[PDB]
C-alpha cells in the first residue's frame, strides 16, 4: 500500500553525505518501470527510404503494439579499413520523421476519383458495356472532358474502389493506344536507386505496352552536361569514404552538412588527420561552419574564379616551375597534345576541328574509322595517332586503351605538348570574351568580344592536296587563360594584377573574391596535389550546377583538377553530388524497368524538350539561341527558335522524341504491306516525302500529345515542375497564374520548324493517375489517386553514389488501409489492361524511333559537321543521320504474363550495357530455380517475376555488381577491347552472389565492375576515374581522353570549343509586369536562388509536422535584412513573389547571413500547407516553381557524335534555374479563399 | 569520501553539423503525447540566439540555478525553503507556453475532404493544439532562429554576448554560427532536486541518472523555474512535469541513449566517471565562478589509481562499473586532453554533460594572409567566432581553458598533416600546446576515426544488485492491474499479490 | 422537514466523511499519476498571481478559522474575530475565486483543456465562499455568539459521533444550514475533484536536505 509505505518515512532514510547537503533515501522506485515498457517494443525491421536524398540509410523499423512507432539508425554496415571512419550511423532528421506518415491525417488509405470524373464514368458504362467505348463516350465529347479538366486542383475527390479505377485507367489506355498511339501514354518516375522495384513496375508496363518513359537527371538540372563532355560518362564520382583519403578540400556549392547529412562526418573528422578545407558559397552557409575558410564569390560568378585558378596553376606549375607528376599526367591523360586545324577567318584564324588520321595522306596507316582517331606529335616531331581514340572501339578490337602506344606500329610513343620551339610560324587565333556582357546584377569587364592570341603553328600537308594550319589543345588552352608565352600577347597577361583573359585581378572584378585569396588557394591546391600526387579534390553541388550555364561552373573546376593531376587518384577530384543517381546493379536492372527481357528497345524520352513542347513553355520563349552563339560563327547558319534546333536535333537522330511519328506507329506496317514494302523502308519514304512527319513539327495538332500520364515516386506538380504554371493551363486545363503575354501576342518571331497557332491546345491530358502515400500538390490536381504502402510497408533495394553497399527496404507490417505496393498497383494494372484490350489489340507491330546511342557502334555518326537530311545536306540514314527505325512486336493480351515472367531475350540475345554483352544462361538457370517457372500461357517455362521480392533477386542475379560470376564475365568483354585483361578487378569474388535476404540480415559491399570507373576493394576506397588511369581503359570520348577540347561544330558555333566565362542569363522575366498591380507596397527586382531545404528531401516530408515544427511552420522564403528593410518587411511577414511566368505566398525569413541582392525559397515547399490567396492572381499562392520557366541550351542537344550522343539519363536538355529574377514585396490583404471569414490585412 | 558512478557524455560542437536527427527520434519515442507535443527533451539551437524557452540563459529574468550567500552557503537563486513555498500558488517565474511555442497542426484532411465546385485550391492551415481552434498565423516554433533566422539586434540579445564589442559581427563578412544541441545535464548538485517541494525528483545512486517521479511529482511547477538550463517541460495535460530520462530503460543495460547512438555528426561520447559525492558541496560553493569549472574536474576520480579502485568496491560500484570507468572517452576528454568543458559552470548545478568548442574558418583581413605556426591550417588567433563568446558559454567567462581546448585541437591537425602529407614528424605544434605524440594519436583515434566502441563506454546498470531479477524476469509485463507495485508494504485494499512475485514462502529455509 | 433535518445534519455527515476518507485513500493507492494540483499557469500566466493569492490566502485565513473556530476567548469575542477577520479573508476569497472562474471559463486556452470536474468544484467553492459572507449580517443579529454556539455544537457533535447533533442547531438561520450542507457536499466531491492536492500541502520541505539520491531498489 502506497499509503502504509509513507509510514516507513523514517525507516527509508539512509546515509546523509556532503556535510548534510544531501541525502541518499531507501524508497521504492517501481514508478520506473512506466518509462521502460514505453521503450520496449514487439521487433524491429530493416528498411530503408525510397527518397531522392543520396543517403541510402540502414534503419531499425520498431513495431509495437502492432503498429509501427519510431525508427533509429541500424549501425551494423561492414566496417571500412582500420585508417577509415566507419559509416555508422548515417541517418538524417527527414529520415528520423518518416514513420509519421503511416497513421497521419494526410495518409492516402483508398483509391480516390474526382467526382465529376466517376458520376460521368459511371453514367457512360450503363451506356457501354465495353469500357474502352465508355472512356470514348466521355473523351470525345467536349464538354465532357472539360468538365472534369476544369475540376483538377478543385475539390470533389471521392473514395473509389481498385476494380473500379483499374477498369477505368485500362479503358483509357487502350482506348489512347489504339487511336493515336501507344507513345500518347506515358509514365514519369525518377531516381530508380532508391527503390529500384518500385521504379520498374511502372516503368516495365508502360515499356511492355510502348509507352513513353520520361527521363529524370537532365530534367532535374542534377546531369552536369560537362560530365558526358569531359570524360563521355553520365556521372561517376568518389564515395564519402573517399574525401578522407584528401588532403586539400574545396566545398564548392555544396551544402554538405544540410545536403549530404549522413556523410558530413567524413569532411569534418578528415580535418583532424590534418586536411585543409574551403567553403566556396556567397551566403554564410551551414558548410562555412566546417571550413577553414569561408570565400564568398557573386553567386553565378563562380566559373570566373575557377579560371583564375586555373591560370595561376598552369603559370606556377606547368609553365615557370614544370611539375613532374601533372606534366606527365596531362600527356597521357587528356586531349592536350592532340591536334587542333586551324580556320581562316577575316585577318585571323579560328581553332576549328580537330584533326583526323583520315585528314593525311596516308590515313596514317588508319583503315578502320581513321575519321574517328585524333593526332598528335611525339616528341620526335612525327604525326601519330596514338591508341585509345574513339575510332578504335569499334570495327576493330585490342587498341582501344591509354598505352602511350602508336596506333600503326603499335610502338611506344611519347606526344609532344607545346608546338612552341618548333613551330612554322605564329599566327592569330580569335578566342570568344563574354565577360563584358550581362545584366545590371553583375559585375562585367570590357575587353574585346573576340581576342587574338598569338599561337605556334605548323602547316601541314593534307590528302585532298589542301594545305593547313594546326595547333595543339595544349596551346591553345595557355592562350585561352591568357598566359605569355614570349611572343609578346598583348592580350595576354604581364602579371596575375594585369587585367586580362584571364587574371586573379580580372576575377575580383567579375566575382569580387580578393585576388589574393584566388591566388593562395590555388597555389595551395595545387601544391598540396604535387606533393601527394593528386590527392586534392573538389566537392561541388547545385548551387553551381543549376545555372544555364552549369558547364562553364564545371568545366573550371574540372579543369583545376585535370591540371593537378587529381581525377583518377584515391583522395582527389571531382565529386559531383546532387540527387541519387547511382544505381549500382545497373545491367540487371534495366532489363526489368524497361522489358528487354522480352522486347527491345523501349521508348525512352528526355523530360526537358519534353515538357518544354508539351507544357508548351516555348510559347513564351524570351531566349533566343542568336544571343548565345560565338561572335566567330555564322549567324545566318543558326536561325530559329530554340524550340527549331530541337526538333532538328531529333529528326537527326540525336535527341528521342514523344510522341515519336504524327502517325499512329501501331498503323504503318499496315501501309507499308499495302504498298509492297517493309516497314522501315515504308516509313523513311514517307518521312522524306513528308506523308509521315515527326510529331515534334506540330504539336497542337490534337494528336500529338501525350493523353495519358501516370505519376508515381514524383510530385511533378509540385516540386520539380519548373514552370508550375504552364503545366496546369497547357498540361491541365486548369486555372493558371500566368502573368505575362506568349510569343503571338507580343508579335514576336514565329518558329520555322513547328507549327505556330495564336489559340493553344490546352488541357492536353486526358487522364492524370498518381501514386503516394500522403495526398501530396501533383496529387490534389489529379483524377486518380491510388493509395501506395509506404517505405516501411513493402520490399525493394536501395543503392547511392556515397557509399558500396545494397540494401532492403522491407515491410514492417502489411500495407495499412487498402495501400498497395507500387509493383502490386502495376501488376494489377496490366492485369486488367490485358482482359480489357482483347478486341482493340492484339498481336501488333509497332514502329519506334530510337535516336543514335551513345556507347554503341553507332555513336560514329557524323565525324566533321552537322548535315541535315531535310535541308538535303545529305541522305536520310536511320542511325547516322536520324534516328534508327525499329520494328517490335507487342502482344497485347499477354501484358500481364510477360510483366510477370523474364522474357526470353535474356537468353536468345544476352546481356550487356556501356558498350560491352555477355552470355547470361547461367543466370537465367538459376533464376529458373529462384522464382520457380510458368507453368503454362505465353511465357511457360520463363522464370517468374510474381512478388517484388523475386524482381529483386532478378536484379541481383543479373548484375555483374552483385553476382561474381557476371562481373568476371562483363570484365572478359571488356578485355577484348582493350586488349588488356581485367578480369583480376574481380576473379577474387567470383564466388560471391548477393541475395535479397542476405542483405535484410546485412547490408552488403557491392563488386568491382565495368559499369563503373572506381573499385570495390579493401586497400583502396572508391574514387572515379581510377581504372582510367590505373587499368588504362579509356575514357569514353573521341580522344579516349579527358576532353579539355570540345570540337563538335555546334559546340565551336556556340562558343564552347573551349571552357570561358558567361554570365548569368537574362530571362527578362520581370520588367514587363513589375508595377502593373501595385497593392500599394514597394516592389524590388532579386535574384531568385533554391537550393535545396533542410525540412524535408524536395518536398517529400514538407507536409510532416516533425519538419514543420523544427522549420518555420510552412513556405518561407529568405531575405537579406537589407533588402527586408527596404521593402518594410519584418521577419515572418507574408510576402509575394512573381514575375511573367506567375506567383508565391510565403513568409519571410529575415537574415544576415544571406547576401544584398539575392533570395532563397529552399527547394520544395510546395503547395497543400499554410499558403493563403495571392493578390497577383487572386488564386491560391503559387510554388517556387510557379515563377520559373524551362529555357533550353544548343549545347545540350547535340547526339550522334561518340561522346556527344544519347543516353536515357545521360545527355539532354537540363531544366537550368538560377538566372531567375523575381519581383518581391510585402503582401496588404492576406485572403485565405476558404469561405471561413478568417482573413487578415497587413498594415503600412 | 563515498565514490558513486555516472555515465557522462562529452559533446563535440567542432563535429555538429546542426542537422537535429537526435531531436527527432527523441521525439518520436518520449514526447509524442498530448501535453508534451512542445517539450523537446533534446533540442539544437543555433548561436547566436536566444534559444528555447526564449531566453532561457537569463537567470536575473528566470531565477535558475544557485547563488551562493554571503555567508559562504548555497541557496536556490529562486529562494531559499520558505520563500519557495511562498510562490507556490502562483510562481511569479514560470516560463509560459509562449515562451517556448504554441504547438500547432494542420487541417490535412480538408486537402481530401474538400467539396466538388471549390472556388479554389484546397488548402491545409493550422490548427491549435492547445485551443483546437484555427490559427491565423505561425509566429514561433521550437527552433524558430534556425541557421541566423531573424535580425541580428533581436538574435544578438543572445546572453553570451555579455560584455563583448558586438557590433562588428553584424557585417555580413564577419558573420559567424555554431550549434548547441542540448538535453538535460544529470547534475551532480541539481537544481531542480533542491527546488521540488515534495521531494519527487532525485539522482539514481548506481547511474547519477536524475528523474522525476511520476507517481509522487504533484504538480507544483517549481523545479522548472530552479533548473537553469530550462529542461523540465510541464506536461501541460497530466499537470506533472517531465523531463530527459537519459534513456534509462537503455542504458541500464549498456546501450546508448537513443540520442546519441542516433546522432548524425558522430559527435557524442558516453563513459563512466567516478565521483566523490562527499565533495560536492564543497566544489559547487566555491567563492569564485571562474573556478567551478577546475574545482568539479577535482571531484572526479582516477579510475586506473588502486586506491580510488579499492574505494569504488568498498562503496559497492560494481566491477564492469569501474572497468569502463577505465576506458571512458569522457574522461579521457575532460581529464586528461582537456578539451572538454562543462555548460555554464557558474549556475553552480556540476554538469555532467560537457561540451568541446568548435573550431571556425579563419577572421575576415586584409590580404589571403601568411603561414602561421600552424602552416597553412589555422593560428587560434584567427578563428572567427569570438573566444570570449565561448568563454560566456563554457567557462564563466575565462578565455584560458576555451584557447587551450582549441589550441590542442589545431595542434593535433598540424602533427597530423606533417605526417600524412609531408611523411614526417613534427610535434612542434604539439610541444607547443603540451600534448605528446602519444595523446594526439589517442586524442585522432577517438575524434577522428571515432568507432562505435569507442564513443559508447556504457556499462550494465546491474539491475540484479539488491533486487530480485529472477521473479521479474519471469512475470514483468503482464500489466493484467495486480494493484500491488510501487510499494514496500503487502497490504493493500483490493486484496490482491504482485504478479511478478512469490508469494508462497519456502519452509525449507 | 424534520425528515429533511435529520438526514441532512445526523446522517448526511457520515456519508460524506466516509467518502471523503475512503475515497481519498482509494485514490491515493490506486490513482498517484492522477494526483496533481493540475496547474494550468502555463498556458496563461495573466492574472494568475493576483487571482491565485488572493483565492488561496484568502480560503487558507478561513481554514484556519473554521478548523480552530468549531473544533477546539469567549464565543462571541471568536464571533467577533470570526466576523472581521474571517469576513475580510472571505472577501480577499472571493474576489480570487471569482477571477479565477471567469479565467477558466473565457480564457480560451484554458477552457479548451479543462475537465468539468474543475468548473464545478470552483463554481461551487465561489458560491460557498458567497454564502459564508453572506452569513454575516445574519451573525450580527446575534453578537453574543448564541448562532456560533449552535453551529459549534452541531460540529462538535458530528466529529464525536454523538448522536443527535441536528437538534443544536434549532433555530439558527436558514442560511448557515445551506453553508453547512454545500461545505459537506464538498468533501463529498473532494476525492474526485484536484482538491486532492490539499492533502499534500509540502510541509516536510522546510526541514529537507536539498539533495535527495535513490538507492537500488
Ligand atoms: N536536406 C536535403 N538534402 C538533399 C536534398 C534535399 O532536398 N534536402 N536533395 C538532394 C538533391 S536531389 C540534390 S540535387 C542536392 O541535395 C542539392 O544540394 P547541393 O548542396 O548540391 O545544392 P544546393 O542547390 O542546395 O546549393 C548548396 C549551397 O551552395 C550555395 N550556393 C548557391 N548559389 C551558389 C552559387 O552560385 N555559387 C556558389 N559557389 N555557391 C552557391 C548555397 O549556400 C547553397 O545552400 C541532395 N540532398
Ligand atoms: O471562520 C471562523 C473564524 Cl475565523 C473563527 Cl474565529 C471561529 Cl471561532 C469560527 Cl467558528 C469560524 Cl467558522
Ligand atoms: S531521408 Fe535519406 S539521408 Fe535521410 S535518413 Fe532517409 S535515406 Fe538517410
Ligand atoms: S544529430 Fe549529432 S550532429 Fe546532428 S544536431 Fe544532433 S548532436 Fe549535432
Ligand atoms: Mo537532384
Amino acid at each position: 500500500s502506497k499509503f502504509l509505505d509513507r509510514f516507513r518515512y523514517f525507516k527509508q532514510k539512509g546515509e546523509t553525505f556532503a556535510d548534510g547537503h544531501g541525502q541518499l533515501l531507501n524508497t521504492n522506485r517501481d514508478w520506473e518501470d512506466g518509462y521502460r515498457q514505453r521503450w520496449q517494443h514487439d521487433k524491429i525491421v530493416r528498411s530503408t527510404h525510397g527518397v531522392n536524398c543520396t543517403g541510402s540509410c540502414s534503419w531499425k523499423i520498431y513495431v509495437k503494439n502492432g503498429l509501427v512507432t519510431w525508427e533509429t539508425q541500424q549501425t551494423d554496415y561492414p566496417r571500412t579499413r582500420p585508417d577509415l571512419p566507419n559509416h555508422e550511423p548515417r541517418g538524417c532528421p527527414r529520415g528520423a520523421s518518416y514513420s509519421w506518415y503511416l497513421y497521419s491525417a494526410n495518409r492516402l488509405k483508398y483509391p480516390m476519383m474526382r467526382k465529376r470524373l466517376m458520376k460521368m464514368w459511371r453514367e457512360a458504362k450503363a451506356l457501354h458495356s465495353d469500357p474502352v467505348e465508355a472512356w470514348a463516350s466521355i473523351i470525345e465529347d467536349a464538354d465532357k472532358a472539360k468538365s472534369f479538366k476544369q475540376a483538377r486542383g478543385r475539390g470533389g475527390f471521392v473514395r473509389s474502389s481498385w476494380q473500379e479505377v483499374n477498369e477505368l485507367i485500362a479503358a483509357s489506355n487502350v482506348y489512347t493506344i489504339k487511336n493515336y498511339g501507344p507513345d500518347r501514354v506515358a509514365g514519369f518516375s525518377p531516381i530508380p536507386a532508391m527503390s529500384m522495384v518500385s521504379y520498374a513496375s511502372g516503368a516495365r508496363y508502360l515499356s511492355l505496352i510502348g509507352g513513353t518513359c520520361l527521363s529524370f537527371y537532365d530534367w532535374y538540372c542534377d546531369l552536369p552536361p560537362a560530365s558526358p563532355q569531359t570524360w563521355g560518362e553520365q556521372t561517376d564520382v568518389p564515395e564519402s569514404a573517399d574525401w578522407y583519403n584528401s588532403s586539400y578540400i574545396i566545398a564548392w556549392g555544396s551544402n554538405v552538412p544540410q545536403t549530404r547529412t549522413p556523410d558530413a562526418h567524413f569532411f569534418t573528422e578528415v580535418r583532424y588527420k590534418g586536411t585543409k578545407t574551403v567553403a566556396v558559397t556567397p551566403d554564410y552557409a551551414e558548410i562555412a561552419k566546417l571550413c577553414d575558410l569561408w570565400l564568398a564569390p557573386k553567386q553565378g560568378t563562380d566559373a570566373a574564379m575557377a579560371l583564375a585558378m586555373g591560370h595561376v596553376m598552369l603559370r606556377e606549375f606547368h609553365l615557370d616551375n614544370p611539375s613532374q607528376y601533372f606534366t606527365d599526367y596531362v600527356r597521357r591523360y587528356t586531349d592536350m597534345p592532340m591536334l587542333v586545324m586551324l580556320e581562316e577567318r577575316d585577318g585571323y584564324y579560328a581553332a576549328g576541328r580537330m584533326l583526323r588520321a583520315a585528314d593525311l595522306v596516308d590515313a596514317l596507316g588508319q583503315e578502320n574509322n581513321p575519321e574517328w582517331k585524333t593526332v598528335a606529335f611525339n616528341t620526335n616531331g612525327e604525326m601519330v595517332a596514338p591508341n585509345g581514340s574513339i575510332g578504335f572501339r569499334w570495327g576493330e578490337k585490342g587498341k582501344w586503351n591509354l598505352e602511350q602506344r602508336d596506333g600503326k606500329t603499335g610502338e611506344e610513343t611519347e606526344l609532344q605538348l607545346s608546338l612552341l620551339g618548333s613551330q612554322d610560324e605564329i599566327a592569330e587565333v580569335g578566342f570568344p570574351y563574354f565577360g563584358g556582357d550581362g545584366t545590371e546584377h553583375f559585375n562585367k569587364v570590357e575587353l574585346e568580344n573576340v581576342l587574338l592570341h598569338k599561337l605556334p603553328v605548323k602547316r601541314l600537308q593534307l590528302a585532298d592536296g589542301s594545305t593547313a594550319l594546326v595547333t595543339t589543345v595544349y596551346d591553345l588552352t595557355l592562350a585561352n587563360y591568357g598566359l605569355e608565352r614570349g611572343l609578346n600577347d598583348v592580350n595576354c597577361a604581364t602579371s596575375y594584377d594585369d587585367v586580362k583573359a584571364y587574371t586573379p585581378a580580372w576575377a575580383e572584378q567579375i566575382t569580387g573574391v580578393s585576388r589574393s585569396q584566388i591566388i593562395r588557394i590555388a597555389r595551395e591546391f595545387a601544391d598540396n596535389a604535387d606533393k601527394t600526387h593528386g590527392r586534392s579534390m573538389i566537392i561541388v553541388g547545385a548551387g553551381l550546377n543549376h545555372w544555364y550555364h552549369l558547364d562553364m561552373n564545371y568545366r573550371g573546376l574540372i579543369n583545376m583538377l585535370i591540371f593537378c593531376g587529381c581525377v583518377g587518384q584515391s583522395g582527389g577530384g571531382w565529386a559531383h553530388y546532387v540527387g541519387q543517381e547511382k544505381l549500382r546493379p545497373q545491367t540487371g536492372w534495366q532489363p526489368l524497368a524497361f522489358a528487354l527481357d522480352w522486347q527491345r528497345p523501349a521508348r525512352h524520352m528526355n523530360s526537358t524538350s519534353y515538357f518544354y513542347n508539351h507544357s508548351s513553355q516555348w510559347r513564351y520563349e524570351t531566349v533566343t539561341a542568336e544571343e548565345l552563339l560565338s561572335p566567330m560563327a555564322d549567324k545566318s547558319r543558326y536561325t530559329g527558335h530554340l524550340i527549331d534546333f530541337n526538333v532538328r536535333a531529333e529528326r537527326m537522330g540525336w535527341l528521342p522524341s514523344a510522341p515519336q511519328l504524327g502517325t499512329n506507329p501501331l498503323t504503318i506496317a499496315g501501309e507499308a504491306e499495302k504498298a509492297g514494302m517493309n516497314p522501315v523502308d515504308y516509313t523513311v519514304k514517307s518521312l522524306k516525302e513528308g506523308s509521315i512527319r515527326f510529331a515534334a513539327e506540330q504539336p497542337e495538332n490534337g494528336k500529338n500529345h501525350p493523353r495519358n500520364l501516370f505519376i508515381w515516386r514524383s510530385n511533378l506538380l509540385g516540386s520539380s515542375g519548373k514552370g508550375h504554371e504552364f503545366m496546369l493551363k497547357y498540361l491541365l486545363g486548369t486555372e493558371h497564374g500566368i502573368q505575362g503575354k506568349d510569343l503571338g501576342q507580343q508579335g514576336g518571331v514565329k518558329p520555322e520548324e513547328v507549327d505556330w497557332q495564336d489559340n493553344g491546345l490546352e488541357g492536353k491530358l486526358d487522364l492524370v493517375v498518381t501514386l503516394d502515400f500522403r495526398l501530396s500538390s501533383t496529387c490534389l490536381y489529379s483524377d486518380i489517386i491510388l493509395p501506395t504502402a509506404t517505405w516501411y510497408e513493402k520490399d525493394d533495394m536501395n543503392t547511392s553514389d556515397m557509399h558500396p553497399f545494397i540494401h532492403p527496404l522491407s515491410a514492417a507490417v502489411d500495407p495499412a488501409w487498402e495501400a498497395k505496393s507500387d509493383w502490386e498497383i502495376y501488376k494489377a494494372i496490366a492485369k486488367k489492361f490485358s482482359e480489357v484490350c482483347v478486341g482493340h489489340l492484339g498481336k501488333e507491330t509497332d514502329i519506334v524511333t530510337l535516336p543514335i546511342q551513345h556507347d554503341s557502334a553507332a555513336e560514329l555518326a557524323q565525324p566533321l559537321d552537322v548535315k541535315d537530311w531535310k535541308k538535303g545536306e545529305c541522305d536520310l540514314i536511320p542511325g547516322k543521320t536520324a534516328p534508327h527505325i525499329m520494328v517490335v512486336e507487342r502482344d497485347y493480351p499477354a501484358t500481364y504474363e510477360r510483366f510477370t515472367s523474364i522474357g526470353p531475350l535474356m537468353e536468345k540475345i544476352g546481356n550487356g550495357g556501356k558498350g560491352i554483352a555477355w552470355n547470361t544462361q547461367s543466370e537465367m538457370d538459376l533464376l529458373r530455380k529462384l522464382n520457380y517457372t510458368k507453368a503454362e500461357g505465353p511465357a511457360k517455362g520463363q522464370p517468374m517475376l510474381n512478388t517484388a521480392i523475386d524482381a529483386a533477386e532478378m536484379i541481383l542475379t543479373l548484375a555483374p555488381e552483385t553476382n561474381g560470376q557476371v562481373a568476371v564475365k562483363a570484365w572478359a568483354a571488356l578485355s577484348e577491347f582493350t586488349g588488356r585483361d581485367h578480369t583480376h578487378l574481380a576473379l577474387n569474388k567470383e564466388d560471391e552472389k548477393i541475395r535479397f535476404r542476405d542483405i535484410q540480415a546485412q547490408p552488403r559491399k557491392i563488386i568491382s565492375s565495368p559499369t563503373w570507373s572506381g573499385l570495390e576493394d579493401e586497400h583502396v576506397s572508391y574514387n572515379a576515374g581510377y581504372t582510367n588511369v590505373h587499368e588504362l581503359i579509356p575514357w569514353r570520348t573521341l580522344s579516349g581522353r579527358q576532353q579539355l577540347y570540345q570540337d563538335h561544330q555546334w559546340m565551336r558555333d556556340f562558343g564552347e570549343s573551349l571552357l570561358v566565362y558567361r554570365p548569368p542569363i537574362d530571362t527578362r522575366s520581370v520588367k514587363e509586369v513589375i508595377g502593373q498591380k501595385s497593392n500599394g507596397n514597394q516592389e524590388k527586382a532579386l535574384n531568385f536562388l533554391t537550393p535545396h531545404q533542410k525540412w524535408g528531401i524536395h518536398s517529400t516530408y514538407s507536409d510532416n509536422l516533425l519538419m514543420l515544427t523544427l522549420g518555420r511552420g510552412g513556405p518561407v522564403v529568405w531575405l537579406s535584412e537589407a533588402d527586408a528593410k527596404d521593402l518594410g518587411i519584418a521577419d515572418n511577414d507574408w510576402i509575394e513573389v512573381f514575375n511573367s511566368n506567375g506567383a508565391l505566398t510565403a513568409r519571410a525569413v529575415v537574415s544576415q547571413r544571406v547576401p544584398a541582392g539575392m533570395t532563397m525559397m529552399y527547394h520544395a515547399q510546395e503547395r497543400i500547407v499554410n499558403l493563403p490567396g495571392s493578390e497577383i492572381t487572386q488564386q491560391r499562392g503559387g510554388i517556387h516553381n510557379s515563377v520559373t520557366r524551362i529555357t533550353p541550351k544548343p549545347t545540350h542537344m547535340i547526339g550522334g557524335y561518340a561522346h556527344l550522343a544519347y543516353g536515357f539519363n545521360y545527355y539532354g536538355t537540363v531544366g537550368s534555374n538560377r538566372d531567375e529574377f523575381v519581383v518581391v514585396r510585402k503582401m496588404k490583404n492576406i485572403d485565405w479563399l476558404d469561405g471561413e471569414g478568417n482573413d487578415q490585412v497587413q498594415e503600412s | 569520501m563515498k565514490i558513486r558512478s555516472q555515465v557522462g557524455m562529452v559533446l563535440n560542437l567542432d563535429k555538429c553539423i546542426g542537422c537535429h536527427t537526435c531531436s527527432v527520434t527523441a521525439k518520436n519515442v518520449w514526447t509524442s503525447r498530448e501535453g508534451v507535443e512542445y517539450a523537446w527533451f533534446n533540442n539544437v539551437e543555433t548561436k547566436p540566439g536566444q534559444g528555447f524557452p526564449t531566453d532561457w540563459e537569463n537567470q536575473e529574468k528566470y531565477k535558475g540555478g544557485w547563488i551562493r550567500k554571503i555567508n559562504g552557503k548555497l541557496q536556490p537563486r529562486m529562494g531559499n525553503r520558505a520563500m519557495l513555498l511562498g510562490k507556490i500558488f502562483a510562481n511569479p517565474h514560470l516560463p509560459g507556453i509562449d515562451d517556448y511555442y504554441e504547438p500547432f497542426d494542420f487541417d490535412y484532411q480538408n486537402l481530401h475532404t474538400a467539396p466538388e465546385g471549390s472556388k479554389s485550391q484546397p488548402i491545409a492551415r493550422p490548427r491549435s493544439l492547445i485551443t483546437g481552434e484555427r490559427m491565423a498565423k505561425i509566429e514561433k516554433g521550437p527552433n524558430w532562429e534556425d541557421d541566423l533566422g531573424g535580425e541580428f539586434d533581436k538574435l544578438a540579445k543572445d546572453k553570451n554576448f555579455d560584455n563583448i564589442q558586438k557590433a562588428m559581427y553584424s557585417q555580413f563578412e564577419n558573420t559567424f554560427m555554431m550549434y548547441l544541441p542540448r538535453l538535460c545535464e544529470h547534475c551532480l548538485n541539481p537544481a531542480c532536486v533542491a527546488t521540488c517541494p515534495s521531494g519527487a525528483i532525485y539522482k539514481r545512486e548506481e547511474d547519477g541518472i536524475v528523474l522525476i517521479d511520476q507517481d509522487k511529482c504533484r504538480g507544483w511547477r517549481m523545479c522548472i523555474t530552479g533548473c537553469p538550463y530550462k529542461k523540465i517541460y510541464f506536461n501541460w495535460k497530466s499537470g506533472k512535469s517531465e523531463k530527459c530520462i537519459f534513456c534509462y530503460p537503455r542504458i541500464e543495460a549498456g546501450q546508448p541513449t537513443v540520442c546519441s547512438e542516433t546522432c548524425v555528426g558522430r559527435i557524442r561520447y558516453l563513459g563512466v566517471l567516478l565521483y566523490d559525492a562527499d565533495a560536492i558541496e564543497r566544489a559547487a560553493s566555491t567563492e569564485n565562478e571562474k573556478d567551478l569549472y577546475q574545482r568539479q574536474l577535482d571531484v572526479f576520480l582516477d579510475p586506473n589509481d588502486p586506491k580510488v579502485i579499492e574505494q569504488a568496491i568498498k562503496d559497492g560500484i560494481p566491477l564492469s562499473v569501474i572497468e569502463a570507468a577505465q576506458q571512458s572517452p569522457v574522461y579521457k576528454m575532460a581529464m586528461e586532453w582537456k578539451l572538454a568543458l562543462p555548460l555554464h559552470p557558474e549556475y553552480r548545478t556540476l554538469p555532467m554533460v560537457w561540451y568541446v568548442p568548435p573550431l571556425s574558418p579563419i577572421q575576415s583581413a586584409a590580404d589571403a594572409g601568411e603561414l602561421g605556426s600552424n602552416g597553412i591550417l589555422p593560428d587560434v588567433e584567427s578563428l572567427r567566432i569570438p573566444v570570449q563568446y565561448l568563454a560566456n558559454l563554457l567557462t564563466a567567462g575565462d578565455t584560458k581553458p576555451v584557447l587551450r581546448a582549441l589550441k590542442r585541437m589545431l595542434a593535433m591537425r598540424h602533427y597530423k598533416r606533417a605526417e600524412t602529407v609531408d611523411g614526417k614528424v613534427d610535434t612542434r605544434a604539439l610541444e607547443e600546446v603540451g600534448l605528446t605524440e602519444a595523446q594526439a594519436q589517442e586524442m585522432y583515434r577517438y575524434l577522428a576515426i571515432a568507432n562505435y566502441e569507442d564513443r559508447f563506454v556504457v556499462p550494465s546498470s546491474h539491475r540484479e544488485l539488491a533486487r530480485e531479477a529472477f521473479p521479474e524476469k519471469n512475470g514483468c509485463g503482464f500489466t493484467f492491474g495486480d494493484g500491488c507495485h510501487g510499494s514496500d508494504t503487502k497490504f493493500n485494499l483490493f486484496n490482491s499479490r504482485r504478479i511478478d512475485a512469490i508469494d508462497v514462502t519456502s519452509k525449507t529455509e | 422537514m424534520q425528515f429533511l433535518n435529520m438526514f441532512f445534519f445526523d446522517i448526511y455527515p457520515y456519508i460524506a466523511g466516509a467518502v471523503f476518507l475512503i475515497g481519498s485513500w482509494l485514490r491515493y493507492d490506486y490513482g498517484q499519476y492522477t494526483w496533481r494540483a493540475a496547474s494550468s499557469q502555463m498556458l496563461d500566466r495573466k492574472g494568475m498571481n493576483l487571482a491565485s493569492n488572493l483565492f488561496h490566502i484568502g480560503i487558507l485565513g478561513i481554514f484556519v478559522g473554521h478548523f480552530f473556530g468549531m473544533l477546539t476567548l469567549p464565543i462571541e469575542v471568536k464571533q467577533k474575530m470570526a466576523m472581521f477577520a474571517g469576513g475580510a479573508s472571505g472577501v480577499l476569497c472571493l474576489i480570487g475565486g471569482v477571477l479565477l472562474l471567469k479565467r477558466r471559463l473565457f480564457s480560451p486556452r484554458v477552457r479548451a483543456t479543462t475537465t468539468g470536474a474543475d468548473i464545478l468544484i470552483l463554481s461551487l467553492l465561489v458560491i460557498q465562499c458567497a454564502l459564508g459572507l453572506l452569513t454575516i449580517p445574519f451573525s450580527a443579529q446575534h453578537m453574543d455568539g448564541s448562532e456560533m454556539m449552535k453551529l459549534v455544537g452541531w460540529a462538535q457533535s458530528v466529529v464525536t459521533f454523538h448522536g443527535g447533533a441536528s437538534q443544536h442547531l434549532d433555530g439558527v438561520a436558514f442560511i448557515f444550514r445551506l453553508h453547512l450542507v454545500l461545505g459537506m457536499t464538498l468533501f463529498l466531491l473532494f476525492p474526485f475533484s484536484r482538491l486532492i492536492h490539499i492533502w499534500s500541502v509540502p510541509v516536510e520541505y522546510l526541514t529537507r536536505k536539498y539533495q535527495l539520491v535513490r538507492a537500488r531498489h
